């Protein structure tokens, strides 16, 4: 009944030094029923990175929506949206259904091309801005990510230091979770250079 | 009543010309002559404030108009379709950019938008075409200064330096001599103001000319201190006083 | 009342023309010429600005070639103001295809809808054409490279090599002459700016005014890639040809 | 809405608009249909004015409207695909509420009830 | 109702649909074929609210109808699938959404590939080895969880199919007259007449 | 939150806590609550995180092109009435509730609004969660001729008893303070009471803790010449 | 020839149908002036009664458009009363908006968008009328904005509108060219209105009895026309010095 | 707790000053008299929004109609007030006392309640508070009363209303609408309590 | 030229010739004229008998508006009861939401606002008729004359249609002999006497007069017409005056 928790799944996202992560689950149930072990919550518009949990329908067509919005806005523009301008994209673009919301905990994350400051942030369903400097949680295991993050996380880590801070902050969290887990992904992400790595994790 | 004029009121004659685009181009070359010179640091707009009474009070005719903090405007032809165009053209930087975006749209964005409103009244039912050419001069992050023309057709281009109005044939000629890519932008309103003396008949002082820049930001001008991201507009109208000043090393 | 003044944009002539296309295809004949040629290996466009000056900035300046999609390019002939309406049009269909089937639109349907609208404009409405005819060059996985044209009249056909604007009679001929089917993209390149080079009102022809794109498969492996050619770039191909 | 009767009749009963559209498809390249005892041939010209065409990817004179039934033209080639489009959507409209394909005279009515609409329609040619 | 399952195999897609129509204490019917072709190599399998069903499966065949005339081509599974779901996530935020599941099950001629997709009534599309919608899942995801292999061949699908039916016979509350069995190839869409 | 505004001799200042909760959880611990309807027109916000914003930067908007218009330093009674009839057209549904705040050519306002449409002058007034708490404060403090530097004393006291009394309401003090013929200064973090000590252990783990199934390589970038 | 009956271009670029309309604003061959005090605007206009039938107290081309804003029309009064009901909507609407009273110069610019709307579309005519909108503006002090057919409109020192405003207008030039100040420096809006008549007197070669008279003024906060009894008070004054 | 009372020289109109949300207090020190005219204001009780958005409704249809038409009739007030009341009587929580000077007239009152009838009287009270001072207001009123007894009758009044009301509290403001033009008096708790 | 073929159009003049033609059905029409009096306004027509099938006193012209308001037209008929339907909207929508009867400038500046509406577009014709209406109000007796322009005034006298220039010397003479004012009884003769002297330019076909009046003491500044033997009496009174 309540549509944020019909499918479940996880999003989180961190700052680094010179880098960010953003990591998702890979579940997609109907409540109690696992339906897909292979349901990626993680999409990119050039170099800026976007999770998103919450109403499974609701995640796919705005993913269909802002690859839809950043190609016009690359063709009129000639360059790539940064992560900054996207996040106001996607307030405004959640703003506009206030009373018809899309169930969505969207999560942004990316490096500034111009000035290589790493960002993220995340949005309630009617796109009110969370811009914390730390680290942004979403989905139905978002108590638990806080209590994960606001404990392992340290600001300045490596990238390869990071990978094992959120790795280790969205897999505890999902174990959990009866609606989280089936499988992980997290990107590391450097100014030019992206790594993605699919975690192993507990299939219940 | 109801508008019953939903048919073009501009049409192809057999030769192919738009008459209602050249006869809009004819009054704009009847209209008082206005420029833009871009710099490496900035760019210059500048035109005449022929006043049409002594009586008159020319401060309160504003034919150079901020657009956004980073972009002026100036035109030559009819004022009145001037103004209600930098009403339409503030409007569109808010509902069609800043109010998707929260940035201000750049230059070449902004001019595309102005283009489009000026195409529309080429072919819309019951309107004929705006008698204006604007000179827009703007900056933004990623394509630094820039400098563009727009004509009654929607056309538009961007420019080193130019002019149009009275004097453009002969003021274009000169900017030619004077441009090359290494000018700083007290250089651009030195020469900027040598190639409107050429086209203005009598009194030439700050009174009678408006001139406007964009360079570097004005924190002094923001209104508020305490968000260091936020460092003031680029766009300056130049005062009375600050043009008199450089009439003196002319 | 308004009758009076409606000149009647969408009528037949008592021959059964449409005056308004046939006047806006007047308009486009002056303006700069813009060609296309399909190879086995890609598609050159190629274009030549109209009497241009020495101050304007050529970097920042697109008058000629847009981009459609990230397979489709146009070349425009005639009024820029009303290509930039189509091309803006052009450019949601595109993403709406994109959006509604997760795949990108197959040329021939994006350019029959561009045609379409032009065709409405020639049948009801009352208002004026659109001044512009428009060379595509695009690619897809059914047909490959495809190189297509469309008019005011909304008319549209398929292409190995084509030209729109300014003195496309003497433009076709050299064409027609010099193009064969087993052609590659360098010797198309070449074949685009020889006929500009004869068929140009100009004395010289010059880098800084022309517009330049290949659709390659040169984009590395089992991809496409679009060269919208830089000023630098333009002037060096100029060269390499040996037209300047 | 652009509302002006532009197919009008004249003083001696001609509705001219309609007889100069009879005058564009006198233009168009040449259309012939011929039927068999078992079978219909549609046969097409195709001006050779135009040679470096693309003839893979060029509209093709002849149009399926369902599986069984085609439309050849002649006149303005922009106006044949609206009727075209029509004609194949009622062809789907068709099957989808009366559980049949539409007989080859349904399609000519339908098509040919579009024409005539158009000439005692304000706004359109 | 309630009964659609589809098995993607080596080189075909197998949809096996309940021949059950129930309205109320009556079976109406018990040979009901809940499926429409949508193209020469594309099937989709159909179940909810009375009505709906129909109505929704025979308006995306005659659009899918159409778009292979205008193009005279074969849209893609996945393009099938693109477009079906997302006329479902149009109709859920509709004053009365479509209340229907489906599987599409579809031969890809361009890749060689035969794909099965999950669309729910809200638009939740997913590519899966083997799906089922409403209860059926809850017995036969385990069962092909343990029994599937990606390399079977069609006759290894219709035998694992056979173990489902079976399956659902034994401890399924309803009674659903058996089901109709079809299988998407590179040679198209035929019925298994005996099951 | 808690927000306040203080009128004082020249001018008016504007205050609010560093806290957004979902729920009894807290999102952001230094959140900023202030936010700029124009150059010197400042307001802060409760109720709907989202709805307060949308409708400051709607107002923002309507207001800067208004004064562009009109070739005048926009006034606080235009923002108020903009937002009092938009506020009321959506009849509650619109969870904003602000406290407006600035200075213009009429001199220094003060206004409170309710998301039904209701707006309140006053020499001081509260908002939020923590309304209550910071209006005991004000009643306690509050006098006529009241200075710059007693007003934003005044203000932040106001604040810090929201945020230590008012578990809707903590960390940070953030002041904006308008002065006539002076440029609006915006305080971010005045007071930075609410520091977390130094945790007793780092939990940077060791690299080749996580057990990973597959790696690859992202492109980004455009497709590439040649 | 149609480019001459509706608002299109003719090949030199002009709208005659705007031309036309300026001409339609000296069909009532009345000639109006308006100068600034230091503290107050004043407008004065010709006032003629052909017609003895008709009641002179409702021959008027003064209108009170809000409390401050005082508008003189130069211009056919069917004309003149359309853009004295617009004005009065505009500067009522303003208020309820915006939360204060809508300043002279904005609804000048207003009036003049609405005027240049009429030369860009064809179904709509342009006013046959010149607006002068007088206040004591409480950001601008003492101001002075007119509009007219072609939506053009400025702030004015002083200015005049009708058939020998070329004549008024010289005439109060060559007064602020000896004053050099931009108004009449006057502690009193009497005598402003004394110099207005007196200005108008020298530049028309015309005596005025009470009853030839229009006159507006405009103070911080309020703009009153006067009474012919009150315009008496200020003929007398004259006469006498 | 608002009232009006029209008296020889003019009309009287006073108020309490609580704006409450529940049983808080938002503002103690509000002002609940709003002009309307130079000399025709309006007591509002109800909601905050409701009274507020009609109110300056009123200003701006009288702003309009003096543009016009010149000084309206108080009546002409009244009979906008119920109008929007009326009209809009499913939406709105508002009661409102309309008082104004005339020179021909004079001193008149008019109050609207909820259901937005009209009803003209000598006196009108009105707002939670005045339920309490039905009794004393009626035994107290007299017809031709003076300036000093007029203010005297309402500050009793209300005086008497504030200390049985929660709902009501704060100042006791009043208007005084004569020929001379208008009048605002103050009065505090240690003035009004003691009597 | 070809600036007469099309109404909102502007002459090289500044004219407006659509409006200026509609003048020409105006002076076209039958006498009609009103006469402000102390408290009140008396209006009058001249009825031409075009056959003796006409049924005397039927075909009544002078229309009320509210209930305060005289309205006569002269020129085309329907045109006019156009005018008086949408006055009577006007002053039916001021009364529900002022409560107040319309006041006559009020009324007088709704019926200006409204012709002048139509010589804005190409796509309406300007009003046929001057129309000559006026009442009692709160601030005593108004008289107002409209033209197909738009323009209208407050008037002592008031005359329009075939006859107005014979009218407007008979009203002008009233206006210099009554500086003090005439009574609304007297207004009801001297109207009389007006449509009599000024049927001279209409002589050909015999006429029907029809007089109305709204007065603060005859009708309590109700609109009401002049009928039986108070019209005899004028008829009587008319009579005598020309022979
Ligand atoms: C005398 O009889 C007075 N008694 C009090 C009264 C309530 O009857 C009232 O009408 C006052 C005075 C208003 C003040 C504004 C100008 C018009 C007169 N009415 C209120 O104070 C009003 C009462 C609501 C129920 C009658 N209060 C509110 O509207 C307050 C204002 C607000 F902002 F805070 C919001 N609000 C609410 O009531 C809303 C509905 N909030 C809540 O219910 C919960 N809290 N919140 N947000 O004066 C009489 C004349
Ligand atoms: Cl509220
Ligand atoms: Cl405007
Ligand atoms: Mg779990
Ligand atoms: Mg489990
Ligand atoms: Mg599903």
């Amino acid at each position: 009944s309540d549509p944020s928790s019909i499918n479940g799944g996880i999003v989180v996202a961190m700052t680094g030094k010179d880098c960010v992560a953003i990591a998702c689950d890979l579940r997609l149930g109907s409540q109690s029923l696992g339906v897909s072990n292979k349901f990626e919550k993680i999409f990119h518009y050039g170099h800026v990175f976007l999770g998103i949990t919450g109403l499974a329908t609701d995640v796919t067509t705005l993913n269909e929506m802002f690859r839809y919005k950043t190609n016009l806005y690359k063709l009129k523009e000639e360059r790539a949206i940064e992560p900054e301008t996207f996040t106001q994209l996607v307030s405004s673009s959640l703003y506009e259904r206030r009373f018809g919301p899309y169930f969505v905990g969207p999560v942004v994350a990316g490096i500034n091309s111009k000035s290589g400051k790493p960002f993220i942030a995340g949005f309630d369903l009617i796109g009110c801005i969370d811009e914390a400097k730390d680290f942004i949680v979403s989905g139905t295991a978002s108590d638990q990510l806080f209590g994960m993050c606001e404990s392992l996380y340290e600001p300045n880590l490596e990238p390869e230091d990071l990978f094992e801070t959120i790795s280790q902050a969205l897999l505890n969290a999902a174990d959990r979770d009866a609606l989280s887990g089936w499988g992980a992904v997290v990107y590391i992400i450097k100014k030019d250079e992206v790594v993605k790595r699919y975690l192993k994790m507990r299939q219940d | 009543m109801t508008d019953r004029y939903s048919f073009s009121l501009t049409t192809f004659s057999p030769s192919g010309k738009l008459g209602q685009i050249d006869y809009a181009l004819t009054a704009v070359k009847q209209g008082v002559t206005s420029l833009g010179i871009k710099a490496t640091n900035g760019v210059v707009i500048a035109t005449e404030k022929k006043s049409s009474s002594p009586l008159a009070m020319s401060e309160t005719l504003s034919k150079v108009s901020l657009l956004t903090p980073d972009i002026g405007a100036v035109y030559s032809g009819m004022g009145p379709d001037y103004r209600v165009l930098v009403d339409k053209s503030r409007k569109v930087a808010h509902t069609s950019y800043k109010r998707i975006y929260g940035e201000y749209p750049p230059t070449k964005l902004l001019v595309s938008e102005v283009a489009k409103i000026m195409q529309e009244a080429t072919q819309s039912g019951g309107v004929r075409p705006f008698g204006v050419s604007l000179l827009i001069a703007g900056h933004d992050e990623f394509n630094g200064f820039s400098l563009y023309q727009v004509d009654p057709s929607g056309s538009y281009f961007p420019w080193k330096a130019t002019a149009i109005g009275k004097g453009s044939v002969a003021a274009k000629t000169f900017l030619e001599k004077r441009w090359n890519d290494e000018l700083e932008l007290e250089d651009a309103i030195h020469i900027a103001l040598l190639t409107l003396k050429e086209s203005v008949e009598g009194e030439f002082n700050g009174d009678t000319i408006e001139l406007a820049i964009i360079g570097d930001e004005n924190p002094d001008l923001l209104g508020y201190t305490g968000i260091p991201t936020d460092k003031g507009p680029r766009f300056r109208k130049l005062t009375s006083q600050e043009i008199n000043d450089r009439l003196e090393a002319l | 009342g308004s009758r009076r003044y409606d000149s009647r944009t969408t009528i037949f002539s008592p021959e059964g023309r449409l005056y308004q296309v046939e006047y806006a295809l007047e308009s486009i004949s002056h303006a700069g010429t813009a060609i296309g040629i399909m190879a086995s290996d890609g598609i050159v466009l190629a274009a030549e600005r109209k009497v241009t000056s020495t101050l304007l900035e050529q970097d920042t300046s697109t008058e000629k070639l847009y981009k459609l999609n990230d397979k489709i390019a146009v070349a425009v002939a005639g009024l820029t103001a009303d290509a930039e309406i189509l091309i803006n049009t052009a450019r949601i269909h595109a993403q709406n295809y994109l959006k509604t089937y997760n795949e990108d639109i197959p040329v021939e349907i994006l350019v029959r809808r561009l045609s379409d609208i032009k065709q409405g404009y020639t049948q009801h409405g009352g208002l004026r054409p659109f001044g512009v005819s428009f060379i595509y060059a695009g690619y897809d996985d059914r047909y490959g490279y495809q190189l297509y044209t469309s008019n005011p009249s909304g008319n549209y056909t398929g292409w190995k090599a084509i030209s729109v604007g300014a003195n496309t009679s003497a433009a076709q001929t050299l064409l027609q002459m010099d193009y064969k089917d087993d052609m590659k993209v360098d010797d198309a390149i070449e074949l685009a700016l020889k006929t500009l080079s004869k068929t140009t009102d100009s004395s010289a022809l010059t880098y800084d005014r022309l517009e330049f794109a290949t659709i390659r498969k040169g984009a590395n492996d089992g991809e496409v890639y679009q060269k919208i050619f830089k000023p630098q770039e333009i002037k060096d191909i100029l060269v390499k040809t040996g037209i300047t | 809405g652009y509302d002006r009767a532009l197919s009008i009749f004249s003083p001696d009963g001609h509705i001219f608009q309609v007889e100069y559209a009879l005058e564009a498809v006198k233009r168009g390249t040449c259309a012939v249909g011929v039927k068999g005892k078992n079978c219909v041939v549609l046969g097409c010209e195709r001006r050779s004015t135009l040679k470096l065409q693309d003839t893979r990817i060029t509209p093709s004179k002849v149009s399926k409207i369902d599986s069984h039934v085609v439309l050849s033209f002649s006149g303005l080639n922009a106006d044949s695909r609206i009727l075209i489009e029509k004609a194949r959507v009622e062809a789907q409209s068709h099957r989808l509420t009366l559980e049949d394909p539409v007989t080859v005279e349904y399609l000519t009515r339908y098509v040919a009830g579009v024409q005539q609409r158009y000439t005692q329609s304000g706004g359109v040619r | 109702m309630d009964i659609i399952l589809g098995i993607r195999v080596q080189d075909s897609v197998i949809l096996a649909s309940s021949k059950a129509v129930t309205r109320g204490i009556s079976v109406l019917k018990d040979s009901d074929d809940k499926t429409r072709q949508l193209s020469p190599h594309t099937l989709m399998s159909f179940a909810g609210e009375a009505g709906d069903t129909v109505q929704f499966a025979e308006y995306i065949q005659a659009n899918i109808q159409l778009y292979s005339i205008r193009e005279d081509y074969e849209l893609s599974p996945q393009a099938v699938s693109s477009f079906v779901r997302q006329e479902l996530a149009k109709s859920i935020r509709s004053r009365r959404p479509y209340q229907v599941n489906v599987l599409i099950g579809g031969y890809d001629k361009k890749k060689n590939k035969p794909e099965l997709y999950q669309i729910d009534y809200l638009g939740t599309k997913v590519e899966l080895p083997y799906g089922a919608h409403g209860y059926s899942g809850f017995y036969t995801f385990s069962l092909l969880d343990h029994h599937y292999r990606p390399d079977m061949t069609t006759e290894e699908g219709l035998d694992l199919l056979k173990l489902c039916v079976q399956e659902l016979e034994k401890r399924m509350p309803m009674d659903f007259k058996g089901v109709i069995v079809k299988i998407v190839d590179k040679d198209g869409i035929r019925q298994v007449d005996d099951f | 939150t808690t927000i306040v505004g203080v009128k004082f001799n020249n001018g008016v200042v504007i205050a609010a806590d560093t806290r957004s909760t979902q729920g009894p959880i807290v999102a952001d611990k230094n959140c900023a609550k202030l936010h700029r309807i124009s150059p010197k027109i400042w307001c802060a916000g409760a109720g709907t995180a989202a709805d307060t914003e949308a409708v400051t930067q709607l107002i923002g908007s309507n207001i800067e092109l208004h004064s562009l218009y009109t070739s005048r330093e926009p006034r606080v009674v235009s923002a108020l009435q903009m937002l009092k009839q938009h506020l009321f057209k959506y009849q509650g549904h619109i969870g904003a509730y602000l406290i407006v705040a600035g200075v213009d050519p009429t001199g220094s306002h003060l206004f409170s609004i309710h998301a039904h449409g209701s707006t309140d002058v006053g020499y001081y007034l509260s908002l939020g969660s923590g309304s209550l708490a910071a209006m005991a404060v004000l009643e306690s403090h509050w006098k006529q001729d009241l200075t710059k530097e007693e007003a934003i004393k005044l203000a932040s006291d106001a604040i810090q008893a929201g945020i230590w009394n008012d578990l809707g309401s903590g960390s940070n003090v953030d002041v904006c303070v308008m002065e006539i013929g002076k440029d609006a200064e915006y305080l971010r973090n005045y007071l930075t009471p609410n520091v977390r000590e130094e945790k007793q252990k780092s939990y940077k783990f060791p690299r080749g803790t996580t057990a990973v199934l597959k790696e690859s390589i992202v492109n980004i970038c455009d497709i590439q010449e040649e | 020839g149609y480019d001459r009956h509706i608002t299109i271009f003719s090949p030199e670029g002009r709208l005659y149908q705007v031309e036309y309309a300026f001409k339609a604003t000296n069909q009532t061959n009345i000639n109006s002036l308006a100068v600034r005090g230091k503290d107050c605007t004043v407008v004065i206009s010709q006032k003629k009664v052909p017609d003895k039938l008709l009641d002179p107290t409702t021959v008027s081309y003064i209108f009170c458009i809000s409390r401050t804003i005082g508008m003189v029309v130069n211009g056919p009064i069917p004309d003149a009363r359309n853009a004295a009901l617009r004005a009065k909507a505009e500067a009522a609407e303003f208020r309820y908006k915006y939360g204060y009273d809508m300043p002279c110069d904005v609804l000048a610019k207003r009036m003049a968008n609405l005027s240049q709307i009429y030369t860009q579309r064809a179904y709509m005519r342009p006013l046959g009328v010149i607006l002068t909108f007088v206040s004591v503006d409480e950001e601008l002090g003492p101001s002075i904005y007119k509009t007219d057919p072609a939506g053009y409109y400025v702030g004015y020192k002083a200015t005049a509108t009708g058939p020998k405003q070329q004549e008024i207008t010289t005439n109060l030039e060559n007064h602020f060219k000896k004053s050099k100040i931009d108004h009449i420096n006057e502690e009193s809006w009497e005598k402003v209105v004394e110099f207005a008549i007196t200005h108008m007197i020298d530049a028309l070669g015309t005596e005025f009895s009470k009853n030839d008279l229009e006159v507006g003024v405009a103070t911080k906060d309020k703009f009153f026309t006067l009474s012919a009894e009150n315009i008496e008070e200020r003929l007398v004054a004259i006469a006498e010095q | 707790t608002i009232m009006a009372v029209e008296f020889d020289g003019g009309v009287v109109m006073g108020s309490d000053s609580r704006v409450s949300a529940g049983e808080a207090v938002v503002n103690r020190v509000f002002d609940k008299l709003s002009p309307l005219h130079e000399r025709i204001y309006c007591a509002l009780s109800g909601s905050a929004a409701d009274t507020q958005a009609i109110a300056d409704i009123v200003q701006y249809h009288l702003e309009l109609y003096t543009s016009q038409y010149g000084t309206p009739s108080t009546e002409t007030a009244a009979s906008v007030f119920k109008e929007l009341c009326y009209e809009n009587k499913d939406n709105l929580t508002a009661g409102i006392i309309v008082a104004g000077y005339d020179d021909k007239n004079k001193g008149e009152v008019y109050t609207i309640p909820l259901g937005g009838s009209v009803h003209k009287l000598p006196y009108a009270i009105a707002g939670s508070g005045s339920t309490f001072i039905y009794g004393y207001c009626d035994k107290n009123f007299r017809e031709n009363m003076s300036k000093e007894e007029t203010v005297d009758f309402i500050k009793h009044s209300l005086s008497q209303a504030i200390k049985w009301d929660g709902s009501s509290g704060g100042v006791i403001r009043m208007v005084v609408l004569t020929a001379a033009g208008v009048e605002r008096l103050i009065f505090y708790p240690d003035e009004y309590e003691q009597l | 030229t070809g600036y007469d073929l099309s109404n909102s159009v502007f002459s090289p003049d500044g004219r407006n010739f659509q409006v200026e033609y509609a003048v020409k059905a105006v002076e076209n029409g039958t006498t009609s004229i009103g006469i402000k009096c102390n408290d009140g306004v008396v209006f009058a027509v001249e009825k031409l008998i075009t056959s003796k099938l006409l049924v005397p006193q039927k075909n009544v012209k002078i229309q009320v508006v509210d209930r305060h308001i005289g309205c006569v037209y002269s020129g085309l008929i329907p045109d006019g009861r156009h005018l008086v339907n949408r006055g009577r909207e006007e002053a039916a929508s001021f009364k529900k939401l002022y409560k107040t009867p319309i006041p006559i400038p009020a009324f007088a500046d709704r019926l200006g606002q409204y012709v002048q509406a139509h010589t804005l577009y190409n796509s309406v014709r300007p009003f046929g008729v001057s129309t000559i209406f006026g009442g009692v109000d709160k601030n005593g007796a108004h008289l107002y004359m409209l033209e197909p322009s738009g323009s209208y005034w407050g008037y002592k006298g008031a005359a329009t249609g075939k006859g107005r220039q014979s009218a407007k010397a008979e009203l002008e003479k009233l206006v210099d002999h009554h500086p003090e004012g005439l009574s609304a009884r007297e207004a009801v003769k001297q109207a009389a006497k007006i449509i009599y002297l000024a049927h001279e330019d209409n002589k050909e076909k015999d006429f029907e007069l029809e007089i109305s009046w709204c007065s603060l003491s005859e009708t309590n500044g109700l609109h009401k017409f002049v009928k039986g033997d108070l019209l005899q009496e004028a008829i009587d009174f008319a009579q005598k005056e020309i022979n």
